[PDB]
RNA sequence: AUU
RNA sequence: AUU
């Protein structure tokens, strides 16, 4: 079977694919592969969702359509602007977790002031 | 120095040649080369790619209008269209097509056999990656290929802005002749190697700013034996360090002028500033493409 | 991933051959790589050299003491020492030397012929660049070399902290018998070709920890005879991929215990700390070196 | 005749060996040249003058005992305090004046409260 | 051709 | 060998 064909369909299938991945993901399933990681400078902004790839030397910079899981699986986005995020942009990935980008987009969240990852960037509270 | 280079451009002493059509006999042919870590072929590829397009005259107007066919793959993603979206301007239209479903981070993604995809507007820069599977299959003689290269033959005659740019995937047995004969309606033409994927036949032709009339006469047929005689007799060593310095790699955004086309207003003035990348001649509405069937 | 690598090993299987001494007669020989802009050869070439240095198990105590022979240069300056510099731990002695006068960035630098460096202190890492000029003109046969070499020997043998470690310099017409014997007084050996001068018959005898004693059984003149075989049957491409990230530079103080030799102490355990890098054996007090004459 | 024997000859000569030098640059005279360049991260503090290599992405790190007038001609220093601020160091130029690193040395004085070049780093001042 |  |  072809890179990621189970795993994209199992997610398709439920209702809420979000916590399909995330179930499979805890189960030991291996990752949503094929995200598509781009050449750059690693001397960006570090910001969380970008116009061109932003990653500081500590992330790794991805088309945005290609991590996220409503793009892979070809459902339809629940996102409540309705539209998606990630779909042509870029999305910055810490380094330790580049190995699931769609499980980090999935999990995390950006902080609507400086635009940093929320619990990977954000200081704002502290 | 060249190993250095995004690629090589196929030099103007073996495009005026009358060679014979040879079988491709590359010294280090299917020769796989490493690249940085987690970074897959056709990024690469189309890195280097528009690494070699930042040194040509392109024209770059505001509201860019670029189409790319051939952009889905066996992965289910589009490689190629992250890195021209890097690449472009922001603003700039970016569209996107091929036969099988996909995952794309341009404007508008396209599903279906090329020839389905109709628009009225001309586009600034048409990127095509396009090879049909059977042109694997071992054939008797290797003869101009139809196809999809009959649709682009059309589409740059058709939809291609004057001072557009092209470029399309070729290989040995993925060639068309009447592309090669197109090549010489731009300014400047030439066939590309990137230099991560010069164990393989493939090139781009490349075509800047298009004039709409033969500048130069080209015998396809010969032309493509031209290039499998320079591939045959000039080896190119797999090489990635352009890769190593992202930082002179955003297309830089000149404002080109946009204007509309007049009855026969093509002076020598107009000429000029098409060649040198200083003019887009099409009409600038929103845009309308479609692939519906 | 031979390209990726800082160069090239010889392998076991070479080493273990029983050859006679031919010409070395290299595919690329005297091919020139292109190295990041404004990097001298020598700064290539010790980055490398320290780089694959990195994946030894080199013992690295408190106050290292490193010395490095054939330091200058024609230019004036001694870009492997500070190569060296950068390498190794804050604090650690680094004293170089040659020939001829330099600038250096070492803490001492002693000026002069070799066989004039005069010191009662014991090494825990030797670097050797050194090479005659008079090696490049024309002889009858490829004979061991005496000069420096002989030097060379007697530092290893006399002032060589057991646990220490040596990386000396040879070519096709530069080497020395004895010094391949040598090798086999380490724990472990080879010869190390740097990607950026694979072009060159040059090559690093690396020996990693030393032993004071007979290891393993080598025979000199048949080994170059071994490493010239694997040279001319095994060409190697210039690259200097490896140094586009020095974010893993820095040799890795681990702090190796060190101890002062006692009569008869070397028991198995000792052997076994001395040859994983975990030991160096020799006195640590203030160092006096010089090669006043 | 070896490349820098005639201005290293001729600013040695002179009782003050760095206005001789600006001198020989005033009148159009080539730059010293073969000043030790490392390879680096370009990620680094950017001070002036370092133990290791510290240059950020608009400078370069040069071996500091090659980009000194006083140590490339092999004449006495006249720091005030007894010995060479850059000999066992590494020196950070700014990519713009690279072409002239013993030159930048010379013109130049490191801000001794945060160690970045007055002019090219440092900002206490504003 | 999607190394 | 100091490309
Ligand atoms: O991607 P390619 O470079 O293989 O070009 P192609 O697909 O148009 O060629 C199809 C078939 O030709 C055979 N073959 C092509 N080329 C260029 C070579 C070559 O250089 N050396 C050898 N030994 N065979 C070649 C392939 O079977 C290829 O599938
Ligand atoms: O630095 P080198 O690699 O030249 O080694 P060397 O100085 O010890 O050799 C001295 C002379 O030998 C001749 N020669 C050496 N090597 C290794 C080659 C070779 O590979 N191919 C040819 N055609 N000649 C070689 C040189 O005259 C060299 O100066
Ligand atoms: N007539 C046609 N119409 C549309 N797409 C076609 C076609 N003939 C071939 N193709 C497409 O050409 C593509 C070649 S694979 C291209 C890989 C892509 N450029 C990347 O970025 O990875 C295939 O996806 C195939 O479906
Ligand atoms: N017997 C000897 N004693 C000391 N130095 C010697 C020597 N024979 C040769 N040399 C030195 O060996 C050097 C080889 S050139 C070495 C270049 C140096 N590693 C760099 O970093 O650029 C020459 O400078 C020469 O003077
Ligand atoms: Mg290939
Ligand atoms: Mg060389
Ligand atoms: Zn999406
Ligand atoms: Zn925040
Ligand atoms: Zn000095
Ligand atoms: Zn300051």
């Amino acid at each position: 079977v072809p890179a990621n064909s189970t795993v994209l369909s199992f997610c398709a299938f439920a209702v809420d694919a979000a916590k399909a991945y995330k179930d499979y993901l805890a189960s030991g399933g291996q990752p949503i592969t094929n995200c598509v990681k781009m050449l750059c400078t690693h001397t960006g902004t570090g910001q969380a969702i970008t116009v061109t790839p932003e990653a500081n030397m500590d992330q790794e910079s991805f088309g945005g359509a290609s991590c996220c899981l409503y793009c892979r699986c070809h459902i339809d986005h629940p996102n409540p602007k309705g539209f998606c995020d990630l779909k042509g942009k870029y999305v910055q990935i810490p380094t330790t977790c580049a190995n699931d980008p769609v499980g980090f987009t999935l999990k995390n969240t950006v902080c609507t002031v400086c635009g940093m990852w929320k619990g990977y960037g954000c200081s704002c509270d502290q | 120095s060249q190993a250095w280079q995004p690629g090589v451009a196929m030099p103007n002493l073996y495009k005026m040649q009358r060679m014979l059509l040879e079988k491709c006999d590359l010294q280090n042919y299917g020769d796989s080369a490493t690249l940085p870590k987690g970074i897959m072929m056709n990024v690469a590829k189309y890195t280097q790619l528009c690494q070699y397009l930042n040194t040509l005259t392109l024209a770059v107007p505001y509201n860019m209008r670029v189409i790319h066919f051939g952009a889905g793959s066996d992965k289910g993603v589009a490689p190629g269209t992250a890195v021209l979206r890097q690449w472009l301007p922001t603003g700039t239209l970016l569209v996107d097509s091929d036969l099988n479903d996909f995952v794309s981070d341009a404007d508008s993604t396209l599903i279906g056999d090329c020839a389905t995809v109709h628009t009225a507007n001309k586009w600034d820069l048409i990127i095509s990656d396009m090879y049909d599977p059977k042109t694997k299959n071992v054939t008797k003689e290797n003869d101009s290929k139809e196809g999809f290269f009959t649709y682009i033959c059309g589409f740059i005659q058709q939809k291609l802005a004057l001072g557009g740019s092209v470029a399309i995937k070729i290989t040995e047995h993925s060639w068309n002749a009447d592309l090669y004969k197109l090549m010489g309606h731009f300014a400047w033409w030439t066939a590309f190697v990137t230099n991560v994927n010069a164990s393989s036949s493939e090139a781009f032709l490349i075509g800047c700013n298009y004039l709409g009339k033969p500048r130069e006469q080209i015998d396809g047929y010969v032309m493509h034996a031209n290039y499998i005689f320079w591939r045959n007799t000039n080896p190119i060593q797999l090489s990635s360090y352009s890769l190593f310095d992202m930082s002179k790699f955003p297309l830089k955004l000149r404002g080109t002028a946009v204007m509309s086309l007049k009855e026969g207003q093509i002076n020598d003035m107009i000429l000029s500033l098409l060649s040198k990348g200083r003019l887009i001649i099409r009409e600038n509405n929103r845009v309308v493409i479609s692939s519906d069937v």
